[PDB]
């Protein structure tokens, strides 16, 4: 009366024909989501590949198919990227509900369409009570996570938050997605906040909003430390880190909170060290360096190797933006301690370079004898979008993770650093910035 | 021998890749 | 194994093989293993010849698993193989196309005194079909100035030669006002939104142009094999393609202790195997190990 | 279906070079 | 997908779109009885809000396991899809079977008799060179290397003439 | 003497580049110098003495660079 491989066995020889409807695949998307099938890979391969198959398209089978695609976290980014050509032609034809699930479900696999954001964001801010304030979290999430930087429905959606009390996951999404925009809207910001009060549903909206909270780098609620730590079996590795990695950087000192996020992940990196990202390995070894949780002994040091390969690889990948700028402020650092002729310069800048003691390799690194300074530029991509013009927090991570190490990083944002006309004043900028936080230098 | 794996069947086959990592190798230690 | 500076690409790009190798990487960095410090030397030629040939080897991994929309309907496709495509670039090194350009440009013309010398140095990074509208308003300008237009813009000269520019620019059909005000950056950035806006929306509309003009050339070239392919016999075509692939395997198989052609030996036994695997059972495809 | 392999870096930025659709159904109508 | 996903069991499909499948879903408060009907068989589950929380942590991660890639196989699809317009219009061919008898040999004048034969073997040449399908996985192979040759640029791969054009515009009309 | 850079000399740079130039008068002789702007040199220095001529500057490293690179690749 319940037996699941025989309905398995009936979903896979259903649309194994050869014209499967939108209904047939959608509504065999959505059971594959119900039954929870995570575990058999094929039966879903069978699915997207005649989801991404059919021609035709309603509204509803397109949106219970990116429901489904969503919910049950099927990455595949041809075939949910090739339901956009639907997705933008049935626009006034989808109910808001429908526009929200399938804005979401195409931001959240990074579908670059910027022209169904566009014609998205207008129908979110040309009728914007005609959408429940979930729906718009949802918008922001796909339109964030998008790749689209647009600020008119952040402040609409920033409206309806300070307008309508939220539920937490609508909060925890909206500042996951404004923590992907980065802004830092602080007036919207405590209004978000003020939906963890009862108690998370979930522990992945709590971990979500704690990462937000961490990358916009605000503060801990001591809600949603108390949720997380009491509800920390219901989050995945790339999930669990990334919420410690949001702990840590919001400044919580709650060690059995930490404790019981690593608890999660240690057995999970010891069981497989390759599974995840060295991104989420560098974020595990940010928060075991900033609350200073400890790990286990194979963990520690390898997570402190992967920092150095995640610090090389950002460096590599550097933005020639970012090159022009570190340039820009070592040869500020080299004429502040004294080189006012350019060979001085060039031949000081050339020694600034010194290597991590995890490997990894610093741009602009001074010693004094025993104690080291380090210069940092925050180009513009770890900065925020609002007018106070702050960096985020992965720089402060870094200036913490470095200071572990033996260093005293001075933060040098380009924000102010680009005002300044002439090189004796951008001098003084890098020598006060350097001497505001190591003095003795 | 059969069903190798699914990351070994991931791989496109016939990419350059290795023209070209033959091509680096035999030029930066001879062009530093 | 690798040189360790090929490792610091290979972390981020989602690509097979290159994700293997980094993961085999990753193992043997578990058991006690240091890693190799990165040498901070080898002068901008050598960094910017390095990143060139090594941003080769995340492309072109990358490039054969993007699908191809070929004669799809509607815009989309094109859509998802531009993506495909930027998220390929982004994960090659390379940033947003546009300021990739326009740092080659700003690597090309840094030193250059005049209009001409621009519109010289440049004319392989730009469409003729511009460049040859762009050289008739240098010559037009050049008449009334009767000098060469210098590459100051404090000019008056100059302010009348962008000022045509600007109008064969828009006549080409690109808005030139919402490019530079776009990129030239406003203050307040809710009235920098909608300027944002009009820049995507001619930006994926430029670059779903230059992908379905890719697109539009794979399909003739496609046609046109096809189409001078079946004006063959089958004795000819049988010949000819067993001839042309026993001669690639020969001169794959002249060379030995190369990395590439053990590669390309090895990819080859793996398509025998593709044929023996869709053999043994034509209902399920190839066997995968799960 | 194995292809010389090619390792050059195209330095120009330049139309794709379009062919010609050729005349084999017109003359497979003939 | 991105590390969070927040939807399940809120604002969820609630019926099926299909008589192939049926689904009926009876969603509470804190749990769901989802009783799927299809086929012959039939599920009737259990799950809660945050036990659809816990299905996207580990990731599917989606491929295309393919014979040699998969950017050829989707030009050698293009093939096989061009090789069907073709074979539509030898699929229009008149009969001649019904012209081989000896009654119309001898009505018929010499030279277009001859070549009415010759006419009929050119089908036979044409229908057995549209139907080497073995061939048209090494006919792809020729598509390639410039295809892959010209997205392996020195600045970037998507790279083309209207983004450069616009980018020459932009570097053009700002002050020098 | 004749030595041509990108920017003007600075003072320190001057003094670098007259020990760097009297290593190539071949006697005991009191060279003068004699600097002019180019802007297609990008940085360094080529030193004209109208009978030797010395091309340190990184237009032409560039260039040779890119001719040696481009002579590594048809061999490799």
């Amino acid at each position: 009366e319940n037996d699941v491989p025989a309905i398995l066995k009936e979903i896979d020889s259903l649309v194994s024909r050869e014209a499967v409807s939108a209904k047939e695949v959608s509504d065999a998307a959505v059971a594959l989501t119900y039954l929870q099938v995570k575990a058999n890979r094929r039966l879903w391969g069978k699915v997207l590949e005649k989801a991404g198959a059919a021609q035709d398209y309603d509204a509803a089978s397109l949106t219970n198919l990116l429901w489904a695609i969503n919910t049950g976290g099927v990455e595949h980014f041809k075939t949910v990227a090739e339901l956009a050509g639907p997705a933008v032609s049935l626009l006034p034809s989808l109910s808001p509900v429908q526009l929200s699930i399938v804005v979401e479900a195409l931001g959240g696999a990074g579908v670059k369409n910027y022209e169904l954001y566009n014609k998205a964001s207008a129908v979110v801010v040309s009728k914007i009570g005609e959408f429940k304030p979930a729906e718009i979290a949802r918008v922001l999430y796909g339109v964030a996570f998008g790749g689209v930087n647009d600020v008119a429905l952040a402040k609409a959606a920033g409206k309806v938050f300070a307008s309508t009390e939220v539920d937490s996951r609508t909060a925890a999404q909206a500042l996951y997605a404004l923590a992907k925009l980065g802004r830092a809207d602080k007036a919207t910001v405590d209004a978000l906040l003020k939906s963890f009060k009862k108690g998370t549903e979930s522990a992945s909206d709590a971990a979500a909003a704690s990462f937000a909270l961490g990358s916009l780098s605000f503060k801990a609620e001591k809600a949603i430390v108390d949720a997380l730590k009491a509800s920390a079996g219901d989050l995945a590795p790339a999930q669990a880190v990334e919420a410690a990695y949001g702990l840590a950087l919001s400044g919580a000192t709650d060690a059995e909170a930490f404790k019981a996020l690593f608890g999660v992940v240690a057995p999970a990196i010891e069981k497989a060290p390759d599974a995840l990202e060295v991104s989420s390995l560098a974020q595990l070894h940010v928060a075991s360096t900033i609350s200073g949780a400890k790990l286990p002994a194979a963990v520690g040091s390898f997570v402190a190797k992967a920092f150095g390969l995640a610090a090389d690889a950002a460096r590599l990948k550097r933005s020639s933006a970012e090159s022009a700028l570190v340039a820009d402020v070592a040869a500020a650092t080299a004429v502040a301690f004294g080189a006012q002729y350019r060979p001085e310069v060039a031949s000081a800048v050339a020694s600034y370079v010194k290597t991590a003691p995890d490997g990894s390799v610093l741009d602009i690194a001074i010693t004094k004898g025993d104690a080291k300074v380090l210069v940092q530029a925050v180009p513009s991509s770890l900065l925020t979008s609002t007018t106070p013009a702050k960096p985020l927090g992965h720089v402060a991570a870094y200036s913490k993770v470095r200071e572990a190490q033996g260093y005293a990083v001075a933060v040098v944002p380009a924000n102010e650093f680009e005002a300044l006309p002439d090189q004796k004043a951008k001098a003084q900028y890098v020598l006060a910035a350097i001497k505001k936080v190591a003095p003795s230098f | 021998a059969d069903a190798k794996a699914l990351d070994e069947l991931r791989k496109p086959k016939f990419s350059s890749k290795y023209l070209i990592q033959h091509v680096s190798q035999k030029l930066i230690p001879a062009v530093k | 194994a690798v040189s360790k500076k090929e490792v610091l690409y290979f972390l981020s790009s989602k690509d097979a093989e290159s994700s293997t190798a980094v993961k085999s990487y990753l193992k043997s960095l578990y058991a006690g293993a240091q890693v190799e410090a990165t040498e901070t030397d080898a002068s901008e030629l050598i960094a910017q010849l390095e990143k060139k040939y090594l941003s080769a080897q995340v492309v072109e991994p990358g490039v054969h698993n993007i699908a191809l929309p070929l004669g799809e309907s509607g815009s989309a496709p094109v859509k998802r193989y531009a993506a495909e495509l930027f998220n390929l670039g982004a994960q090659a090194g390379f940033e947003c196309p546009f300021i990739e350009v326009s740092k080659k440009f700003g690597q090309e013309t840094a030193t250059s005194e005049t209009v001409k010398d621009v519109l010289n140095k440049t004319k392989s990074y730009v469409s003729a079909d511009y460049n040859a509208a762009l050289n008739e308003v240098l010559s037009s300008v050049e008449a009334e100035i009767n000098g060469p237009v210098l590459f100051d813009g404090k000019t008056e000269g100059f302010k009348k030669f962008a000022a045509k520019a600007k109008a064969v620019a828009v006549s080409r059909g690109l808005p030139a006002d919402t490019i530079l005000a776009y990129c030239a950056g406003s203050a307040n950035e809710d009235a920098a939104d909608k300027v944002s806006k009009e820049f995507f929306t001619w930006f994926e509309s430029a670059y779903t142009a230059d992908a379905a003009a890719e697109v539009k050339a794979i399909e003739a070239e496609a046609a046109s094999i096809l189409d001078r392919h079946l004006a063959k016999p089958v004795a000819q075509i049988r010949k000819e393609q067993a001839s042309a692939y026993a001669s690639l395997l020969k001169r794959a198989e002249t060379a030995k202790g190369a990395k590439w052609a053990e590669k390309y030996l090895e990819d080859v036994k793996a398509v025998q195997w593709f044929d023996a695997s869709v053999a043994e059972a034509p209902a399920s495809g190839p066997k995968v190990a799960a | 279906y194995l292809a010389p392999l090619r390792s050059d870096f195209t330095e120009e930025i330049t139309a794709p070079k379009v062919a010609s659709a050729s005349n084999l159904v017109n003359e497979w109508n003939n | 997908l991105t590390t969070f996903t927040f939807s399940g069991l809120q604002d969820a499909p609630v019926a099926a779109l299909s008589g192939s499948i049926k689904l009926n879903v009876a969603a509470k408060a804190g749990k769901a009885e989802v009783t799927v009907a299809a086929g012959a068989a039939k599920a009737a589950t259990q799950v809660s809000a945050a036990a659809l929380r816990k299905l996207s942590g580990s990731k599917i991660s989606l491929a295309e396991v393919a014979r040699i890639s998969v950017l050829h196989s989707s030009i050698q699809n293009y093939l096989l899809s061009l090789s069907n317009e073709r074979y539509q219009l030898l699929s229009q061919w008149p009969d001649f079977t019904t012209m081989y008898g000896k009654d119309f040999y001898y009505r018929a004048h010499p030279e277009d008799l001859k070549k009415f034969y010759d006419a009929a073997d050119e089908y036979y040449k044409l229908y057995e060179t549209v139907t080497e399908f073995d061939s048209l996985s090494a006919l792809a192979s020729q598509v390639v290397p410039n295809y892959a040759a010209r997205r392996r640029s020195t600045v970037h791969p998507a790279i083309g003439s209207t983004v450069a054009d616009g980018a020459f515009t932009n570097f053009l009309l700002s002050k020098q | 003497c004749t030595v041509i850079t990108a920017e003007p000399l600075d003072k320190l740079e001057r003094v670098e580049l007259t020990k760097k130039a009297e290593k190539f008068v071949d006697a005991g002789f009191k060279l003068v110098m004699q600097e002019k702007i180019d802007k297609k040199l990008l940085g360094g220095f080529v030193i004209e003495f109208s009978d030797r001529r010395v091309d340190m500057s990184t237009a032409k490293k560039v260039e040779e660079f890119n001719n040696f690179v481009n002579k590594l690749v048809l061999s490799i």
